[PDB]
């Protein structure tokens, strides 16, 4: 028998009452909303470097700018997730160095490089493409303040996301160089763009306990195909392919049906051994490390 | 409209120089709270140099913001020699933004006058921007030089290693002067006293000293540059020079 | 002859870029008996790197060792991920030289009995060359390692910190292998037992520690490359890019 | 009256025989050998800085292999001269303090940046130009070991001087951005290659015991118009401009006749107030002090 909190709970969950900071709730599911936003607030930040690694090559001064203000809103994201996650009673400091440490993780697709301009565009276009989905999904979230959060950012990220397919729509309508360009950047970053809505329904550990405690709202499966439905029409506009072979129309079931995600490239990634996982951390781990001076500074002048 | 165009080129390339370094940022700040700091400011940077540079072009007859930005090389640049160090360590960033800010503040107030209409608008909107800066520099000048020993210290020697470069602040020439005649520019000469006024107490109240050593280096305004700006251009310009003439 | 060309390429790339970076060294060592090694082993780098591109050209029925330097991009270029690695300290532009320098003997001595007479006298004159960088390379590894207490941690993390990169050195594609078994390249696979004997006894002789991390970066032959290629060629192509097609 | 030991050194200087290590001499000679040498040694020092600037940014494989060859004999040529002033007695890493504590000086014309490419082949031909001349003159300097040392160099240095020169004839003989690069690396770079051979006979306070003591052979005014006579025809060859609208040739006196140098300029530099002295010191001390270890570390295994 459950006891008569959890009994409570359950019935506030299915009745979609939102969960709010003083409530009861089970430590699992506290540490697994602890996990899960704390994760979110992660790919915020180290989603800066390869974006801002552009900032000073960018081509145009309005590219630059809409760049330097997307990278802007990102900082602004991780504070709203990390006020979010501290309402569950962690801390914004120890989440950090478990993050620094390895032993939380961030979105896999930061640990792909930004190799030319075309990629940038491609990142707005198609990475900020599939957050939106997975987090427009998350606006009716069971725990309240991160439904909060997400509405909060979904409005502002749709615009950025607008403006980076913009970008693309330019090399797409440009030089053939440009075009060869923006078809390089999208066959490096379709399948890794695939991969940020997570494993397959059948390899999932925290799925069980979050759908049911209505954490999760749609199957990682069918966010990714949502974003596949989605996206294709964007990819044709642009006179584009998406590198997928087995990419076809099934007219009786109304969806696109896709070839299957490379798994083992995907368990390589969250294990810290994709292409940036390295640099990222160290550039992260520099920046803590030598700006411990500044923090120390800060704080004796707070306490004058 | 020549003279006119120089002087409006110039504050541009001081704007579009220091925002491409504080661009170098991205990412590496002590805290996500700096990165946000840092990034809004170079964001408000840059929003002024293409609002300096557009009216150049037009001044001239010809380009844009993206011809005079992406095809002049380090010899037609006329940057302030100041904006073009480089980054340094927290300090050093601090120290050069708090210089400029404090130049801004003081041109930029005094600029908004301006008898041409355009120059008006546009420094009316750097002035409100510029203010946040400055309270952003001297707060953080504040916090490291009356933080810990060390902060203290290095907050020193990033002013020393600084202060060679602000002699140009207050440098004129023939295009300040005529244009300064006809009511038009600002005379950097007539900024010193505010500068000065504000810096030395910013540095008073920071606990930190004002350097001995007379100012001595000028030349970026005549695309005299350290070798520091090469590279900076290099780097800002490649994709625009292999593909020129295109739209992004 | 297209095939040939790309293994060539590579080995040029490999050299090319690596002799950018220690061109940054120029003036900067704690020596200057260390300055002149450097820019001495730069120059020799950049010799081979010279001959390799110039025989790809020939190979390609056009352009020249210019062209293929300066007009491509960071997706074409070919280069080890090792080489663009940032100089870093001393002891990560030791270590970094060190494996290098090891994989270049490796090859070279091998390279050198190739069916193909041009990639013979490249390899006949590379190995004499790469002896020298060995030695000075293997030299400070020693002198590091068994050093100070300070120079032996720096030199484990900055081996620690290339490790990764390693795995590279020895992965073979269909190129290497379609000529390998033509008897015209070699296998990088068969390389690993020298570099391995040579690496682990140098790494032993100068007291440290082989990581056991598995190193697992490969993608620079691919054209698949870190962050850090795309500043660098920003840097090394720019006054070709403004002003292309001309003799200097 | 001049004790014995002055009589004997002023007829061994005044019959031309070479003064040798272990050959007794005047503390204020051996001093200002010690003074003019260490300058001399600490100039091929610093000159790799604004030539090493240009290294990976050489506009072909064949000028930057020039470019690294020119710069490798620079440091050469530093350790034959601080080999030289070695043997009068005083110690290379003493008289290098006092350089990068600006106790003592280096040439002026390294204080001045390199902006163009151009910037370097003016240097091969101009500057290099510049020191052949002296170098050339210093070939039968009375004190032996700095005799030699001047021999040995000019051999080497001359070729790199022509190589320079052909990088300069190629942008005279090239498109017309760049031969306007070329002139403005002249324009730049005139005056202060003037300024190489050091003051006015009537300001130099080193020149009256030197001359007399035959260390230096020609006053500086004589060298610096034996270079302008030589160097102008080579201007002309280059269809090239000289920034100085007092130059004339004299039928007269068979000479050409040049404008005043900015002394005000000069004494600026010297006292470290030009363009990039606190760059170029600066420099030299982080790669000292940041390479401290290194030495540390290279002791202690000399020492095992
Ligand atoms: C759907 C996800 C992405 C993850 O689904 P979950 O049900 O929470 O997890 P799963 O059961 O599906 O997967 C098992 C494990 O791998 C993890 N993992 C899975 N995918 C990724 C990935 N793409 N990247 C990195 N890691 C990923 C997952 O975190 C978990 O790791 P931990 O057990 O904690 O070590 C959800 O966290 C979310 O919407 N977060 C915010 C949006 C983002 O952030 S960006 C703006
Ligand atoms: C002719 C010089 C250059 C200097 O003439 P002297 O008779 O030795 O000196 P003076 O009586 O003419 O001048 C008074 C002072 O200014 C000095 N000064 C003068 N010119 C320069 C200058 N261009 N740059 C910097 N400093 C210069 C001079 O060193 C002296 O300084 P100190 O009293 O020691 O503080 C001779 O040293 C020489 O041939 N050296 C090797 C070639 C080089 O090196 S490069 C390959």
């Amino acid at each position: 028998m459950r006891s008569t909190q959890e009994e409570r709970f359950e019935q506030r969950i299915a009745q979609e009452t939102a969960i709010e900071p003083q409530d009861w709730m089970p430590d699992a599911y506290r540490k697994t909303l602890i996990r899960q936003i704390g994760q979110h607030a992660h790919s915020e930040i180290v989603g800066m470097l390869p974006q801002g690694n552009w900032i000073t090559r960018a081509p145009t001064l309005r590219r630059k700018a809409i760049l330097l203000a997307q990278v802007q809103d990102e900082a602004g994201h991780g504070l709203y997730l990390y006020s979010a996650a501290e309402t569950l009673g962690c801390a914004r400091e120890d989440i950090y160095q478990k993050m620094l440490d390895g032993r939380m993780k961030y979105s896999s697709i930061f640990n792909y490089p930004t190799l030319s301009w075309a990629d940038i565009g491609v990142i707005g276009w198609l990475v900020d493409g599939a957050a939106i989905v997975n987090q427009v999904a998350l606006c009716r979230t069971s725990y309240g303040p991160y439904a909060r959060a997400m509405v909060k950012i979904c409005k502002e990220e749709s615009f950025h996301q607008r403006q980076g397919f913009e970008a693309c729509m330019a090399l797409a309508q440009g030089s053939e160089a440009q075009k060869q360009m923006l078809q390089d950047a999208i066959n490096r970053f379709w399948w890794p763009a695939l991969m940020m809505f997570g494993p397959n329904d059948d390899n999932s550990p925290n799925s069980a306990r979050s759908l049911t405690w209505k954490i999760k709202r749609f199957t990682n499966d069918e966010l990714r195909q949502r974003f596949v439905d989605n996206t294709v029409p964007q990819v044709e506009m642009l006179g584009m392919t998406v590198p997928d072979p087995d990419l076809h129309f099934d007219t009786e079931s109304g969806h696109y049906r896709f070839g299957e995600i490379d798994w083992q490239e995907f368990n390589e990634v969250i294990n810290g051994r994709g292409i940036c996982n390295q640099e990222r951390l160290d550039a992260k781990r520099k920046a803590w490390e030598e700006g411990t001076w500044v923090r120390e500074a800060a704080l004796a002048h707070a306490q004058k | 409209s020549n003279q006119l165009t120089a002087y409006t080129l110039r504050l541009g390339d001081n704007c579009l120089v220091l925002s491409q370094r504080l661009g170098e940022w991205c990412g590496h700040a002590p805290e996500l709270e700096i990165d946000l700091a840092l990034a809004n400011i170079g964001l408000d940077l840059l929003g002024q140099a293409r609002n300096f540079l557009s009216y150049a072009a037009e001044l001239a007859g010809e380009g844009d913001e993206d011809t005079l930005a992406f095809t002049r090389d380090e010899r037609q640049f006329s940057n302030l020699l100041l904006v073009e160090q480089p980054n340094g360590n927290f300090a050093d960033t601090i120290a050069r933004q708090y210089f400029i800010d404090a130049w801004h503040v003081a041109l930029f107030t005094r600029l908004m006058e301006s008898r041409d209409p355009q120059l008006a608008a546009i420094s009316a909107k750097a002035i409100k921007e510029a203010r946040y800066h400055l309270r952003f520099s001297r707060g953080w000048l504040e916090r490291l030089g009356n933080g810990t020993d060390v902060s203290g210290q290095k907050m020193q020697q990033a002013i020393n290693k600084l202060w060679r470069f602000t002699a140009e602040l207050f440098d004129a020439d023939e295009i300040d002067i005529a244009l300064s005649e006809e009511g038009i520019a600002v005379d950097p000469r007539t900024l010193r006293a505010a500068w000065e006024a504000e810096v030395f107490a910013g540095i008073n109240e920071a606990t930190l000293n004002v350097p001995q050593e007379q100012a001595y280096r000028t030349g970026g305004k005549k695309g005299l540059h350290t070798e520091h700006l090469g590279p900076m251009l290099a780097e800002m310009q490649y994709l625009q020079r292999v593909l020129p003439g295109q739209q992004w």
